RNA sequence: AAUCAAAGUUAUUAUUAAAUAAUAUUGAUUUUGGAUGAAUUUAAUUUUUAAUUAUAUUUUUGAAUUUUAAUUUUAUUAUUUUGAUUUAAUAUUUUUAAAAUAUUAUAUAUUUUAGAUUUAAAUUUGUUGUUUUAUAUUUAGUUUAAUGUUUAUAAAUUGAUAAUUAAUUUGUUUUAUUUUAAAGUUUUUAUGAACUGUGAUUUAUAGUUUAUUAUUUUUAGUUUAAUGUUUAAAUAUUUAACUAGUGAUGGCACAGUUGUUCUAUAUGUACCUAUAAAAAAUAGUAAAAUUAUUUUAAUUAAAUUAAUAAAUAAUUAUUAAACUAAUUUUAUAUUAAUAUUAUGAAAAAUUUAAAAAUUAAUUUUUU
RNA sequence: CGUUUAUUAAAUGCGUCGGUCUAAGUAUUAUAUUUAAGAUUAUUCUUGUAUAUAGAUUUUUAUUUUAAUUUUAUUAGUAGCAUAGUAAUUUAUUAACUGAUUAUUAAAGCGUUCCAUAGAAAAUUUUAAAAUUAUAACAAUCUAAAUAAAUAAUAAAUUAAAAUAAAAAUUUUAAAAAAAUUAAAAAAUUAAAAUAGGGCAAGUCCUACUCUCCUUUACAAAGAGAACGUUUAUAUGUAAUUGUAUGUUUGAUUGGGGCAAUACUAUAUCUAUUUAUAUAGAAAAAGAACUAUAUUUAUUGAAAUAAUAAAAGGUUCGAGCAGGUUAACAAGCAUUAAUACUAAAUGUGUUUCAUCGUCUACUUAUUGCUAAAUUAUAAUUGAUUGUUCAUCAAAAAAGCAAUUCGUUAGUUGGGUUAAAAUCGUUGUAAAGCAGAUUUGUUUAUAUAUUUAAUUUUUGUAUAUAGUUAAAAAUUAAUAU
């Protein structure tokens, strides 16, 4: 077709496309959930050297859990999201 | 220089004065984003039992009942949409009000008369201009917070300052 | 000056056409070779002269589709011996060839003159009979099934497993059709080098200027002009020009996505777009048409969108519907289901625009 | 010095030169080209193809190809030279849009340039038979009738004329209002034409190159103890013949809103996370990314190819637009076989001061209209040209400069069929007739606009009028 890049209303800026403006807040509870979130201007600019974090309803667990930011493209439950075993302070 | 799109029709989807269900858009207002900026003031602000949709400024009723427009007494440019829930309460009067005025026995000074409302308010509240024109001193607008702890004033509302009548 | 409306019958002669029918078939229209053969050779694992009972699957997501039907069992390639049967069609030639009304200074056939006039079809995108077709006579001239009677029974659902208190018809299984005429094209192979290219092909039948065998040039077939313009000619008459070819009108030789080219996209048999042959290409997206009088319910619309109109609303249409307060004891076309190749509204009232009309507008819009 | 389908600075051809070739032909040779011979010379500089190259690409310029935008030196230069122009000067002509000369910054000629140059095409001078203007001037051959009997075209006509208004159009109708047969000539109208000329739509064609894509025969890799043919892989070449190269308003725009009478052509203005649906991939729970004229179907961009076939519809107009002393005017869009401007011939209705009024011929260029020469110099509108030419404008025949990556595009010059038996109207004549012009209709027919000499030159004033006459422009005009 050609015309791969459109020219009517090329928008000045565009929030969704900016080095890390749209971020998948995947859950720290490694349930594989994610909630795509565009960092507002409060974090659009590098106000945060730290990787964004939020508390969001984890619909799988039905519990409010952490949401660590992460690139929106990628498998969300890799062999890196395995937590090292631990014996809880319960049990005999 | 350029082109332009056609202005959509933002008009009533019911007949004012007649009964109304909730799944009816009472009026599909111009969210007057002057040109897709983020500040507008709708023509018909929401009224009794009417709740405005935030996005498209369309008023949907919340309970089934007869609908009406209340033009503000101060400025006849700013209107509310009242839905009064009882449909029999108005039908069983209209069927009288229109049966009385047929026999010539109804009075035309009714509140609901369109051309009388200008005078109606003034028969009852003769200085209502001064009750809305009065400018409040910043002292009384923030009544002594201690009167709230001592309980004299039931609850301080500091932002509700404007008389919308 | 001048009109005047009107002749329907030849006369005479007899065994084809078309489909069909499931028996034959080494190439139809003289006598090969006629030295003795070498000269009369068409054969190969592919929808082929071999022609196949489903709607589910599966699939570049969108033209791709169903498997033995009874194993040699009959769906199988067909005529003389009823003018061979049947049904449809019907002529073709010979020689026929006809007829007695309306003025008297002038619009158009009616007798009694005056009244009377779009010729039609299309096209009118109401730039509203918009410059298109028709000489006439006759023949030939265009395919969507207007119907449901007894054996007899259907009807949904998840993404998927499954679930189906979920509520209900009809049908001895209904399929097939889809306009008509018309391109340039386009691909598939057969014919052509007698025209004309180029290859090759002729080794001295007239005149002449110059010392010269080179060279001026007699020059009646040819760079011009007149005539001709369906012409005597799909190129001729008269005429200007030019003319010196031991290097060329010419033995046979090259052929079509290609030959040849002293090259002009020129010619290769009288338009090179080669001919010839075989298709149903597309043509609704302003082409031309689309055959049957006397009838028996009306109207327009104008919005979402378009690498700009086959699609949607709205209208119109076919078929069908039920009577929610409002009034008279008035008056009311509202709908459903399907069918639908459409973007622009006289005179006003105004509104954009140099408009110099277009544009918005919205009531017209004749059987 | 030959040779050609629109016939020539077309293409040939000898020489020189560049490149190639020593296992098929002779390397002072034959292939493969670019130029053009003869005579002078043949300049400056490089970004890419080619060569050479080293796994390849990427790099990389002895010679060659193509290039030089301020290459521009030689050289000619208003020239087939993008406009500017009729270049400014000089001649030449009575008049110089001619042509030639000088020089010379030529929109961007240029070394294959320039000179030399013959019969060609121009420009002079000059002479001259074609019947060249003036100018008109039949000797010749080309009957009727009698006979044979074709063609284009054909809706009809009893109206066709004529005048006027129109309304969409050129007018043709409609309407009003007006009033003449058969025969032959003429071409004003009907369609006197053919067929060219446009531009638009959908369709197909054909050619071209850095960007699209196969069947592709080349290059490279690999495999065969590599005896050579094949198969692959990676590559994709305009050598490749596929398809795209738009749509809308005229050249920019394509989005979703809003203000402008809750009209909106794009009208006029602006805004902005107002968001780009599906399908394969990407994310596997409820959550998610990418991109397309942002309704979103296709796989590049360009050409005139003499482009075409089936259609309608305009350049030259009952109305528009931009560049002439500022402003009145040439004239790129709403009709429609009207089928180019000019000339020739031949008309016409207007309108324009005091009689009263409208005949100039030439030069250059055939563009058109002026400039300007003849003492003195053509009123302005309008309808006009199928009868006549073609000069212009003009359809791969070229070429120059110019734009193009190319195919090609636009200025300039040389080329380049322009045409049918006249049926209706129309009009000129005629109908053989006449012892006779004429009552009224109606009129192709009308004395002057290339100036003299008289005579009054006096009246008036610094020069001098006015009726007329002669001569000149030389010809006569009646249907019953």
């Amino acid at each position: 077709r050609l015309k791969k890049r459109m020219v009517g209303f090329i928008p000045k800026v565009i929030p969704r496309k900016i080095r890390n403006n749209m971020v998948a807040l995947r859950s720290e509870a490694n349930t594989g959930h994610m909630e795509g979130y565009i960092k507002t201007e409060a974090e659009r600019l590098d106000a945060t050297g730290r990787k964004l974090q939020k508390t969001m309803w984890d619909p799988v667990l039905q519990r409010y859990t952490l949401m660590k930011e992460t690139k929106v493209r990628g498998p969300f439950l890799t062999k890196s999201n395995i937590a090292r075993k631990v014996d809880f302070p319960v049990g005999a | 220089q350029a082109g332009s799109p056609r202005q959509k029709a933002k008009l009533f989807h019911v007949i004012p004065g007649t009964p109304v269900t909730p799944v009816e858009k009472l009026k599909e207002q111009r969210r007057r984003f002057g040109q897709d900026r983020y500040s507008r003031q709708p023509e018909y602000r929401p009224g009794r039992n009417v709740r405005m949709d935030p996005n498209t400024f369309t008023l949907y009723a919340t309970t089934k009942g007869v609908m009406t427009i209340r033009t503000s007494r101060i400025n006849p440019s700013y209107k509310w949409l009242d839905v009064e829930p009882d449909i029999q309460k108005v039908y069983r009067s209209r069927c009288m009000r229109a049966a009385l005025q047929a026999r010539g026995k109804a009075s035309m000074m009714v509140a609901g008369n369109v051309h009388y409302r200008a005078e109606l308010d003034h028969v009852t509240e003769p200085h209502w201009r001064e009750r809305v024109m009065r400018v409040p001193k910043a002292t009384e607008r923030f009544q002594d917070p201690n009167y709230f702890t001592r309980g004299l004033v039931p609850s301080l509302r500091p932002l509700s300052r404007y008389s919308y009548e």
